[PDB]
C-alpha cells in the first residue's frame, strides 16, 4: 500500500538514480546498476537493490528518459497518490507544460508493453 | 510504514531479526550503554558498586580490579573509594539519540562504495549514532572539535566512572511515552551507584505530522502530569544522592530562518531544492517531524514557539518546587541562541548545526557544544552534580591503561 513514507522514499531513490546518471553522464540502467553495486551484501541491500530494477526498472527508465522528473515518476508509479479534491505533493518545482498534461503522457509511456517477462 | 511494499520484505525481516539479536532490543548494544565485561553472570554490570573490592573479578566492567602488591590493598579500594563514582543517563529523543542520515548516502556528486559501508549498521539502530553523541557519545568525533560528550568529560574527571553511561533514547519519545520504554533503565537503589540523569524530550511534545498540529501539541497541564509520574518512577530506582536535570525547549525558529534558502542536499546538484520545497514536500504528505516548526506559515512557527515556551516553564516550575528523596532536580534552558554563538566565535554560520538531511535535528557538532554548555553551567551553579576530581587519575592509567575500552 501506499502513503506519505513510500512517497518520500520512491522521490529520494528516482533523484539519486536521476543524479547518478548525471554525474557519470550514463544510462538511466547504468546508473542503477552502479547504485546497486555500491551497496554492500549485508541485510539484503544489493539484492533488495536488485529486486527494485526487476519490478520497476524498465519503467523508470522509460520515463527518465522522457525527461521526467522524480515527481512524475513516483506518481506514475502509485508510490504517491493524490486523492481527488486534495492538493498535490510535489518536491521539485511543476514543469514547464501543466501537470495535468504532464501526468497523462506519463502514464501513456507506461502502458506500452513491447517486451513480456516470463 | 515503509515496509509495506513487497520489495522491501526480505530487508525489514532481517533489520528486525539483527535488531532481537543485540543481546527495544537495541538500547542494549554497546552503542547504547557501557558494554557488560561478563554476560554469563548477572550481578556484573557497569554501575554497580564494587563486589568485595573486585579482588578477583571487576564486577562493575570500569576496567579496575585486583590487588597491589606492594600493600595487599585492593586497587578498587585504594583508587575509588571515596571518589564517589556516578553515572550518565539520558532519557531522550531522536536528538539525544543522536539521529542522523548521511549525506554521502544520497548525495550522487561524491558517492561511492565507500560510501555505505556504515549503513547497515546504521538501519539496525534506527539511523541512531549515539555513540557520537553529545550525552553518551565515546568514539573519537567524526568532525574537527575537541569536545567530548557528557560521559567522556566525567571519565576524565573521575576514571572510575568508565563505561558508566545508558542512553535511554527513542526517535519519536515524548513526555506522553516515555512510560512506554524507562523500563529498560537500568539502576538499583542499594547496589548501584547514583546517577546522573537528564530529560531531554525537547522536540516531540510540540512536534507533529498533521495539518493542523497545535491541538496535538502537549498542554501544561498533560505535560506535569507526565513528568511527575516520569519523576515518581525514578526515585523508586535511582540511588540515593542522584540528579536530574530537565531540558527546556528550543525556540526552533532557528531552523526555517537559516535553512528555508538554503540547497538540500539533492538540490545542490542542480540547484532545484531548497529546504522550503521540502518542508512543503513533507507537510504535503503529513511526514513531517515537525510541522510547526518546519513550515512557511509564520503564524504556525510563532503558535509552536509560544506552546514550547509554556511547556518550558512547567518544567523550570517543576525543577523549583519538586522534591523528591532520592534525588535533587535543576531546570537548564536549551538556550540555542548562547549555542550559535559559540560557534559563531570558533567560525561558524548557524545553518551548518543542523543535520543536512533532515533539516530539523541538531548535528553532532552542535550536540557536542550542548554537552560544553551544559559542562560549563552546571560546574559554575551546581558543583555537587559532577563530584570531585580523582586525585588517582594518573595512578589509575599507570596500573590499568586504557581500562579495557568499551
Ligand atoms: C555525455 O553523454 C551525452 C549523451 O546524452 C553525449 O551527448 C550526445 O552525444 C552524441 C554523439 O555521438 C550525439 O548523438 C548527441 O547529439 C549528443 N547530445 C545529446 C543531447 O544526446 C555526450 O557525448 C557525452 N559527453 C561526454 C563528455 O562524453
Ligand atoms: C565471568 O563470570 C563467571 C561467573 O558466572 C566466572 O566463572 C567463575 O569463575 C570462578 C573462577 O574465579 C570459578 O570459581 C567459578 O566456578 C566460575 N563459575 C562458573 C559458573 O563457571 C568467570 O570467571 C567470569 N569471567 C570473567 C572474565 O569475569
Ligand atoms: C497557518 O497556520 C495557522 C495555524 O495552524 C492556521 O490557522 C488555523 O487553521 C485551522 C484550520 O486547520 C483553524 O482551526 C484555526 O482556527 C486557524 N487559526 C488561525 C489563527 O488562523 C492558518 O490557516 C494557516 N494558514 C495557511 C495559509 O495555511
Ligand atoms: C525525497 C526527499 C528527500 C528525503 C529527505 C529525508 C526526509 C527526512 C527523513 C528523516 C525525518 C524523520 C526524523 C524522525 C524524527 C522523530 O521521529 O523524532
Ligand atoms: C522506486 C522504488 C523504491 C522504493 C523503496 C525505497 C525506499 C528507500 C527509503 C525510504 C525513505 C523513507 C522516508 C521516510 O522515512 O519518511
Ligand atoms: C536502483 C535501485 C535502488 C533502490 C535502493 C533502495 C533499496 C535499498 C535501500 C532500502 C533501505 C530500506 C530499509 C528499511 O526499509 O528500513
Ligand atoms: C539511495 C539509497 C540509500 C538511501 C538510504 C537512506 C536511508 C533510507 C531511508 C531511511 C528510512 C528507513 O529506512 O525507514
Ligand atoms: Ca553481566
Ligand atoms: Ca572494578
Amino acid at each position: 500500500l501506499s502513503n506519505g513514507h513510500t512517497c518520500v522514499g520512491c522521490v529520494l531513490v528516482v533523484s539519486v538514480i536521476e543524479q547518478l546518471a548525471q554525474v557519470h553522464n550514463s544510462t538511466v540502467q547504468a546508473s542503477m546498476e552502479r547504485l546497486c553495486s555500491y551497496l554492500p551484501e549485508k541485510l539484503f541491500l544489493k539484492t533488495t537493490c536488485y529486486l527494485v530494477i526487476d519490478k520497476f526498472g524498465s519503467d523508470i527508465i522509460k520515463l527518465l528518459s522522457a525527461d521526467m522528473n522524480a515527481d512524475v515518476v513516483c506518481h506514475t508509479l502509485e508510490f504517491c497518490k493524490q486523492n481527488t479534491g486534495q492538493p498535490l505533493c510535489h518536491l521539485y518545482p511543476l514543469p514547464k507544460e501543466t501537470w495535468k498534461f504532464t501526468l497523462q503522457k506519463a502514464r501513456q509511456i507506461v502502458k506500452k508493453s513491447p517486451i513480456l517477462k516470463y | 510504514d515503509i515496509c509495506s511494499l513487497p520489495v522491501l520484505a526480505k530487508i525489514c525481516q532481517k533489520i528486525k531479526l539483527a535488531m532481537e539479536q543485540s543481546v527495544f532490543p537495541t538500547l542494549r548494544g554497546y552503542h547504547w550503554r557501557g558494554r557488560d565485561c561478563n554476560d554469563s553472570d548477572e550481578s556484573v554490570y557497569p554501575g554497580r558498586r564494587p563486589n568485595n573490592w573486585d579482588v578477583h573479578q571487576d564486577s562493575n566492567c570500569n576496567g579496575i580490579w585486583g590487588v597491589d602488591p606492594k600493600d595487599g590493598v585492593p586497587y578498587e579500594k585504594k583508587f575509588c573509594e571515596g571518589s564517589q563514582p556516578r553515572g550518565i543517563i539520558l532519557l531522550g529523543d531522536s536528538a539525544g539519540a543522536h539521529f542522523h542520515i548521511s549525506p554521502e548516502w544520497i548525495t550522487a556528486s561524491q558517492m561511492s562504495l565507500n560510501s555505505f559501508i556504515n549503513l547497515p549498521t546504521a538501519l539496525t539502530n534506527e539511523l541512531d549514532w549515539p555513540q557520537l553523541s553529545g550525552a553518551t557519545g565515546f568514539l573519537d568525533s567524526t568532525v574537527g572539535i575537541k569536545e567530548k560528550s557528557i560521559y567522556l568529560r566525567l571519565w576524565k574527571r573521575n576514571h572510575c566512572n568508565h563505561r558508566d553511561y545508558q542512553n535511554i533514547s527513542r526517535n519519536g519519545a515524548s513526555s506522553r511515552n516515555l512510560k512506554k520504554f524507562i523500563e529498560s533503565l537500568s539502576r538499583n537503589k542499594v547496589l548501584d551507584y547514583p546517577a546522573i540523569v537528564i530529560y531531554a524530550m525537547i522536540g516531540n511534545d510540540v512536534c507533529s505530522g498533521k495539518s493542523d498540529p497545535v491541538p496535538a501539541m502537549t498542554t501544561p497541564e498533560k505535560l506535569y502530569s507526565n513528568v511527575m509520574q516520569t519523576l515518581k518512577h525514578l526515585n523508586s530506582h535511582l540511588p540515593n544522592g542522584s540528579h536530574v536535570i530537565l531540558y527546556g525547549l528550543p525556540d526552533g525558529t532557528f531552523l526555517w530562518d537559516n535553512l528555508h534558502n538554503r540547497y538540500h542536499p539533492l538540490g545542490q546538484l542542480n540547484k532545484d531544492m531548497t529546504y522550503a520545497q521540502l518542508y512543503s514536500f513533507l507537510n504535503c504528505l503529513q511526514v513531517s517531524p515537525c510541522h510547526g516548526w518546519m513550515s512557511s506559515n509564520k503564524t504556525l512557527r510563532t503558535l509552536t514557539s509560544e506552546r514550547a515556551e509554556q511547556l518550558s516553564n512547567t518544567l523550570k516550575k517543576i525543577a523549583a518546587s519538586e522534591k523528591f528523596t532520592n534525588f535533587n532536580l535543576f531546570y537548564m534552558d536549551f538556550a540555542f541562541h548562547e549555542i550559535i554563538q559559540e560557534w559563531q566565535k570558533r567560525g561558524g554560520q548557524p545553518w551548518q548545526l543542523i543535520e543536512p538531511v533532515d533539516g530539523f535535528h541538531p548535528n553532532e557538532v552542535a550536540l557536542l557544544l550542548l554537552a560544553d554548555h551544559f559542562w560549563k553551567k552546571v560546574q559554575l551553579q551546581w558543583p555537587q552534580i559532577l563530584g570531585k576530581e580523582n586525585p588517582f587519575n594518573p595512578q589509575i592509567k599507570q596500573v590499568f591503561g586504557d581500562q579495557g575500552g568499551h
